[PDB]
């Protein structure tokens, strides 16, 4: 009798698909066919931050637009000064298998996590001179893929146990758990008002979660393979996903469907990271072919290329004030472009 | 048995179906408006002089 | 005449080897400026230092063969001294390459030494400096006329002079080469000993992989050794100069192709 | 965080004495360290500085060659060996910790003081000398420099200190606008290069003391004369 | 680096740089190995001087003044394709197989095939242990090597059946630069840290000789 519920579910999916097709009256490309294309973009390496001894798996800018964290597999967590290339801190990690890092928006804390299934929070403004681990959030049954701060006291983490969770730091307990994915969640991104967030999992799907309740509002399926990266459009009414099938895509929360597709024939490797620009007219994307192609986020035409790395580009982040672009990679070097 | 799995799946599908959508032309116009009314302080789209970027 | 036959052939060989060794140096400079790994590898530094030492040796031999027998006595002293210095530099770098192979394939673990290439370079460029200081303080250089069976000259270089009892030559050229040669052979013997006593332990006895790489390396290194040995120990003349031109051309070409194929993806 | 100094007492001139500060409760090996003396009824005065790792050392030009600063890290102790004392060294010596990175708060914790009796430079100018105040009115204090303290990188190196009667002086404001951790929001630092101000809005008790303005643009550091508050 | 505070911050940066360098040269003389194999195969008791110390379980036994770190990635229960590139730069892959189980044999065989022809481990050598040989040789007389491998044709005894299983495991190599060092631990009268030591010595020697052109 379960086939009755299955038929009702498939009827609901069919009605959803037909509603999506009914709301699709035009195309972003056909509309923006009239604007003028951005000329060739030539960003050049301004800084080179060296000092890691192994692959770099994550980085994150601070809100002040000058300092950034790097998490690496040699067990270190360095805090840089990107203007001067000084190292502000160097934090030794309890377990060298780290796959993510986050800088608090206030600048006081720094998170980290990886194969040990724990997200540990570090206190930078200690009364002593050292950086001490302030807490260890252990409630996940799979490696952590991403972690993002909301306050000094709320962090949201996504793990490869097919769940996302919202933590109360000073307490240590999962306030909410966002379940509903069927594959390993590989990335998350917070809305520019920190009330919603999207997650992209290995089941080739993205979802739109609500922080205060804990429900899933929308579900976007456009890819054929894993989703390794996700970003939110600056005004928070769209987001772009990158995947292992060499294809980025632009979804929009209001039309509840896909806007356009950024691919090419000479690109066969998967996207590792994506990020927008200060205004949303460019879309950067790190690839496994060691490059980083800048895209025209409204024409789907490749504008420039940041080819300066000798190994896969792991991480990628545009500065909060829009000035620079930092790209870490598996060859142990970060680079500040602009 | 496995009735609760498909039951909650159908319920979440039902709550995700009935939402107020807008036309894709309306969303494309909004995205283009935002990208065009904010091109004044995009130091990567429109590069800044070599005196105001701190990474020179 | 005979001198014309000898000067043209020797200059041809030295130039056609200098071309490829200079190409190797240029390729190393390019590789170092381009990629960010080459800043901290010591094997390409050793290979390019040996290449540059062979290049400078060919250059000094060109100068000696061209400008030989003209100028005052203080002219050939400096030219013989610089020729001898670069010869001993080539030998010392072919010995330091065997030492690096020792660190690689005999003392496998814990092979990090601080300022490694600095100490290697100290030895490689300064031990021949002490040798030349020593053998020059006794005023052993001068004009060395390579005489034929005809009892007439065929080539005159600025080299160790005719002193009717030549000990400095045999002690600081042939003897230094033999010491470096037995050092290389001791290292190769320890390498084959380790590789052949391992494959009797890892249970991959006869189908092992290293047991063929090591024999190839031993063959090529014995070939280089005997080439240099019979290049030193046999007297040059109208004959035996073509073989030396071929040896030098190959000493250039092999090093060039090896360095390219090795460090170009 | 704690710092206690030892080595006080009387000395005859020309003699010698070693002070020692034993630090406990922080990562001593990562802080720079100073010595700041204060004559019987005068203002503060910088004496010596030793880096973290003892890499770089500076001395005031009045104690150069006579004094020697050094630290022992495994024992968490800072030493000042004084040679050829004079009648002008009869002052109370403080020990100050200081850590330098982008965004730090140097001069934040001061020791307790060990009284010792013995039988060009930027010139800060605390124009006034005493201010009679009552609890409730907003009060401002003015400092002035001989050289523009605004560096080219954008920072203005001016620090404000408050010494309550019979206690160590504590940091209020660093780099002329940032409030120190643990200081009420009543205080505010303003001004431009060569002209600074500290406005104690919504005054209260516990704010009766002496306010010194220190520069940190270049060594040796020079404090100010010291403006006093009273009731 | 003109201001006083900027000079002090640069000094702190240089101190951090030199501590990073020292930790790097100190952690470059460790030998990292990856323990794999199906569960209930002995991947937890190979080197009984093991000193263990859910995610990754490190283990740090030492032998002949050499530090061996062993990572057991079992019990992760995720998509191995997503976190296996963290161990892309280990020295070797230790693999344990329980010869006494005829049920776990094809699971172990497919897992070997998967980890052997991965794209990150296309030149990483394997040290295949065949644990619990004694029970296999005791029970082979009762349960022949035909309920598991129907293709068997040899004389059904201990030695030739074991050689056949070892050959069927090595038949999945399909790649040069990768040698599969086999061994047969018995778990009661064998001490096999010397086996790992010899295999790792040979692997590192081959890496070095392939860095000097020889192939
Ligand atoms: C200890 C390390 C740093 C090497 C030092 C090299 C030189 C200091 C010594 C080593 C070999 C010595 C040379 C060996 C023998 C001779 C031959 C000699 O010429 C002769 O006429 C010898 C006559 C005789 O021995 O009866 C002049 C010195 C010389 C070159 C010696 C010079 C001094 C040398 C170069
Ligand atoms: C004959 C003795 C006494 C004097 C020899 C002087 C000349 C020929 C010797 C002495 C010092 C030697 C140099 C020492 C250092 C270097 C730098 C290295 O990167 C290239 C080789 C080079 C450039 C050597 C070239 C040869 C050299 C210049
Ligand atoms: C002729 C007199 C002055 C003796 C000269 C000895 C020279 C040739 C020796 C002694 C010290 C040696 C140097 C020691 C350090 C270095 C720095 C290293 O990065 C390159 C090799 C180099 C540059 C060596 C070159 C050869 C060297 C300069
Ligand atoms: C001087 C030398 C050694 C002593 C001798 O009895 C005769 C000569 C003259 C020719 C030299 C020879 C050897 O040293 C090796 C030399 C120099 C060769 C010509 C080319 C040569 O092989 C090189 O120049 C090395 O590249
Ligand atoms: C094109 C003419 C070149 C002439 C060659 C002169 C001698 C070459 C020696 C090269 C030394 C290379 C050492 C590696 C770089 C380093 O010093 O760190
Ligand atoms: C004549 C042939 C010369 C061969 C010389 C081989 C020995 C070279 C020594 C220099 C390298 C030493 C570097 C590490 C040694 C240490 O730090 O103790
Ligand atoms: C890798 O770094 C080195 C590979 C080659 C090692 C060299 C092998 C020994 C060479 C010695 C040759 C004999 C000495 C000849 C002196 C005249």
């Amino acid at each position: 009798e379960l086939d009755q519920l299955r038929q009702e579910a498939e009827q609901l999916k069919n009605q959803i698909r037909d509603a999506r097709k009914a709301c699709a009256d035009a195309t972003l490309s056909q509309i923006t066919n009239n604007i003028d294309p951005v000329g060739r973009i030539q960003m050049r390496t301004r800084r080179t931050l060296r000092g890691h001894l192994a692959k770099i798996y994550a980085m994150h800018w601070g809100t002040d637009s000058r300092l950034l964290v790097s998490a690496s597999q040699d067990g270190k967590l360095i805090i840089w000064d990107s203007y001067t290339t000084n190292k502000v801190h160097a934090i030794p990690l309890r377990s060298s298998w780290v796959m993510t890092c986050a800088y608090a928006p206030s600048g006081n804390y720094v998170a980290c996590g990886g194969l040990d299934n724990i997200c540990s929070i570090y206190n930078l403004k200690t009364r002593e001179g050292n950086v001490r681990v302030s807490r260890e959030l252990a409630g996940h049954t799979g490696y952590l893929s991403c972690c993002r701060f909301l306050d000094d006291n709320q962090i949201v983490t996504s793990s490869g146990d097919t769940t996302c969770a919202l933590w109360d730091i000073e307490t240590g307990q999962q306030t909410t758990t966002f379940t509903g994915h069927t594959g390993d969640v590989m990335s998350l991104s917070l809305a520019p008002d920190t009330r919603l967030f999207v997650s992209g999992a290995c089941d080739a799907s993205a979802k739109l979660w609500d922080v205060r309740e804990g429900m899933c509002r929308q579900t976007f399926t456009g890819h054929e393979s894993d989703i390794n990266a996700i970003c939110f459009f600056p005004n928070g009414n769209a987001f772009a996903t990158g995947s292992d099938d060499a294809t980025c895509r632009l979804f929009d929360l209001r039309a509840d469907q896909e806007l356009m597709t950024y691919s090419h024939d000479n690109i066969i490797c998967g996207i590792t990271s994506v990020s927008f620009s200060k205004s949303g007219r460019l879309l950067l994307a790190g690839y496994d072919d060691f490059n980083c192609n800048v895209w025209d986020a409204l024409k789907a035409d490749r504008a420039g290329v940041l080819a300066g790395h000798d190994n896969r580009v792991s991480c990628l982040g545009v500065t909060d004030d829009g000035m620079a672009v930092a790209t870490g990679s598996w060859d142990s070097f970060l680079k500040i472009w602009n | 048995a496995s009735i609760a799995q498909a039951r909650k799946l159908v319920e979440q599908l039902k709550m995700e179906a009935n939402i107020d959508r807008i036309k894709v032309s309306k969303a494309a116009a909004d995205l283009m408006a935002y990208c065009e009314a904010h091109a004044k302080e995009d130091p990567l789209l429109t590069p800044v002089p070599a005196s105001e970027n701190p990474f020179r | 005449s005979t001198v014309h036959i000898l000067t043209r052939i020797s200059q041809a060989g030295c130039g056609v080897s200098m071309i490829f060794l200079a190409f190797t140096i240029i390729l190393y400079a390019f590789l170092r400026l381009s990629r960010e790994r080459f800043k901290s590898e010591d094997a390409p530094k050793i290979h390019v230092a040996l290449g540059g030492s062979l290049f400078l040796l060919n250059l000094a031999f060109l100068v000696n063969v061209g400008s030989g027998s003209k100028g005052s006595d203080a002219a050939c002293w400096a030219r013989g001294a610089v020729f001898h210095y670069f010869l001993l530099c080539a030998f010392t770098w072919m010995g330091l390459e065997a030492f690096h192979l020792y660190l690689l394939a005999v003392r496998v673990f814990n092979t990090y030494f601080g300022h490694y290439f600095l100490k290697l370079s100290l030895v490689g460029w300064g031990l021949p400096a002490l040798m030349v200081i020593g053998t020059g303080s006794a005023n052993s250089y001068g004009l060395y006329t390579i005489r034929d069976r005809e009892n007439r000259t065929s080539l005159e270089l600025c080299w160790f002079r005719e002193g009717t009892t030549m000990y400095a030559l045999y002690i600081t050229v042939h003897g230094y080469f033999l010491i470096t040669f037995l050092f290389g052979m001791v290292v190769l013997a320890l390498v084959v000993w380790k590789i052949f006593t391992l494959s009797r332990a890892t249970a991959v006895k006869e189908r092992g992989k290293n047991r063929k790489k090591v024999l190839t390396l031993l063959g090529l290194s014995s070939l280089v050794g005997v080439t240099w040995g019979l290049a030193i120990f046999t007297p040059l003349g109208l004959s035996t100069v073509y073989i030396f031109a071929l040896f030098n051309s190959l000493q250039g070409v092999f090093i060039c192709c090896w360095f390219t194929i090795l460090y170009l993806p | 965080v704690q710092l206690v100094e030892s080595g006080g007492g009387l000395v005859q001139p020309g003699g010698s004495r070693k002070l020692s500060c034993s630090a406990s409760g922080f990562a001593f090996s990562s802080f720079g360290m100073h010595w700041v003396r204060q004559a019987p009824e005068k203002g503060l005065e910088w004496v010596a500085y030793i880096s973290s790792g003892s890499g770089t050392i500076y001395y005031a030009d009045t104690v150069k060659g006579r004094f020697t600063i050094s630290r022992d890290d495994p024992k968490n102790t800072l030493f000042l060996q004084m040679t050829s004392l004079r009648s002008e060294d009869t002052a109370m010596y403080y020990c100050v910790r200081s850590i330098y990175y982008y965004g730090s708060s140097p001069f934040d914790f001061w020791g307790q003081g060990t009284t010792l009796t013995v039988s060009s430079d930027i010139v800060m100018t605390q124009a006034t000398s005493s201010v009679p105040v009552t609890p409730g009115e907003s009060v401002s204090i003015s400092c002035r420099s001989s050289k523009s303290l605004l560096h080219s990188n954008g920072n203005t190196y001016l620090y404000w200190f408050l010494q309550r009667p019979g206690q160590s002086p504590q940091l209020l404001i660093y780099r002329m606008s940032n409030l120190a951790s643990g200081v009420p929001d009543r205080f505010s630092g303003s001004g431009s290069g060569t002209a600074f101000t500290l406005t104690i809005s919504r005054l209260e008790a516990e704010d009766v003391g002496v306010y010194y303005c220190m520069q940190h643009l270049e060594y040796p550091l020079t404090f100010g004369a010291g403006t006093k508050l009273e009731l | 680096t003109l201001s006083a505070e900027e000079r002090a911050a640069l000094e702190r940066s240089k101190a951090i740089e030199k501590n990073l360098k020292e930790d790097g040269i100190s952690a470059a003389k460790d030998v990292k190995l990856l323990l794999l194999g199906a569960d209930n195969s002995g991947k937890s008791t190979i080197v009984k001087q093991m000193k263990i110390i859910t995610g990754i379980v490190e283990t740090h036994f030492t032998f002949k003044n050499l530090h061996f770190r062993l990572f057991d990635v079992g019990g992760q229960r995720s998509e191995r394709k997503k976190w296996i590139h963290c161990f892309e730069d280990v020295t070797a892959i230790i693999f344990c197989v329980d010869l006494s189980d005829y049920n776990r044999m094809h699971e172990s065989l497919m897992l070997f095939d998967s980890i052997c022809n991965n794209k990150f481990f296309i030149d990483t050598s394997i040290i295949l242990f065949l644990n619990k040989k004694d029970l296999f040789g005791e029970k082979i007389k009762k349960s022949p090597l035909t309920i598991c491998f129907p293709e068997y044709t040899g004389p059904n005894t201990y030695e030739d059946a074991a050689a056949y299983i070892q050959a069927q495991f090595e038949s999945k190599n399909r790649s040069p630069n990768k040698e599969i060092y086999c061994h047969m631990t018995c778990a009661t009268d064998t001490n096999n840290a010397q086996v790992i030591f010899d295999a790792v010595t040979d692997i590192i020697i081959a890496n070095n000789l392939r860095g000097c052109g020889l192939y």
